[PDB]
């Protein structure tokens, strides 16, 4: 449950 | 014990510190225009800079994560270990990368206008309290009389980021062989590139940094998690601080 660090993370 | 000891530095050992200056600099604004778009600070209503510092955290924490996503090997660790990583890490790189605009003068942090330079009663009035600041202001102050050079800087962020001891990390032995090869690398680049002295015991001044953030991280949780309790604060920070430090 941590979407918008998750999404940060992805390229 | 070769990586570690050697003498200059290899031609990846090289490639480490280009790429970690580049991250560095398109994750970290010496202009700080982009102050400007947040909530405005307030001083002069006892926790009136919470909104205004809130941001500021907020903004540095994305500024955390895009400078992790460019450390060699990190984007190469499991989705939860980065996770994990920078959870734990968020607030001791916030405390490392402030100090470019950390000036012993006033012990205040210049960025790099009236209104952005921020001194120990705008971190009061973000609900912080002596037990914190104290410290901070001891640990600025010393990291500052370091002097370190760039390189070093960003080393010892990515060091601090890349720590396989944090609670939580899966797979502790890639993330450890990250960190060792940042940590020769920052070992090799002061005996080849900083010149005597001031090289003289850097290494271990800055190992212990590192364990000193270790202990304003655990303060500065403790004071989170008593001003994030109650609800009419946590409504006052953001989305991507409530996901990294936890509601
Ligand atoms: C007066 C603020 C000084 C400091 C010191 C950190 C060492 C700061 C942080 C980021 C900066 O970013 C810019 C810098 O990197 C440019 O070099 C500057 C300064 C800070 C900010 C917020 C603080 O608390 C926030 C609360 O915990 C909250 C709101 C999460 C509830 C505590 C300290």
């Amino acid at each position: 449950n941590h979407p918008m660090l998750m999404n940060l993370l992805k390229d | 014990s070769h990586d570690s000891l050697r003498p200059k530095l290899s031609e990846e050992q090289q490639h480490i510190i280009a790429i970690l200056l580049d991250a560095h600099h398109k994750t970290y604004d010496p202009t700080y225009a982009d102050f400007r778009d947040f909530r405005p600070p307030v001083r002069m209503s006892p926790l009136s800079m919470l909104p205004h510092l809130a941001d500021l955290v907020s903004y540095s924490i994305q500024k955390v994560i895009g400078f992790a996503k460019m450390i060699p090997g990190f984007r190469d660790l499991t989705s939860d270990d980065q996770i994990v990583l920078l959870k734990s890490s968020a607030i001791e790189v916030i405390m490392l990368r402030s100090n470019q605009s950390f000036t012993m003068d006033d012990m205040s942090w210049d960025c790099g206008s009236q209104d952005y330079k921020y001194d120990v009663t705008d971190v009061s009035k973000a609900g912080h309290t002596l037990e914190l600041i104290e410290p901070l202001i001891k640990f600025q102050v010393g990291l500052k009389k370091l002097n370190l050079h760039e390189e070093e800087h960003v080393l010892l962020m990515a060091i601090c980021i890349v720590s396989p001891d944090r609670p939580g990390v899966q797979d502790a032995k890639l993330v450890e062989a990250i960190q060792d090869r940042l940590s020769n690398t920052l070992q090799t680049y002061i005996r080849c590139r900083h010149p005597p002295p001031g090289s003289h015991q850097l290494y271990a001044k800055m190992i212990q940094k590192l364990a000193d953030l270790r202990s304003l991280n655990e303060e500065h949780s403790k004071q989170y998690r008593s001003l994030s309790f109650q609800p009419e604060n946590s409504m006052k920070l953001t989305p991507l601080v409530l996901e990294v430090f936890g509601n």
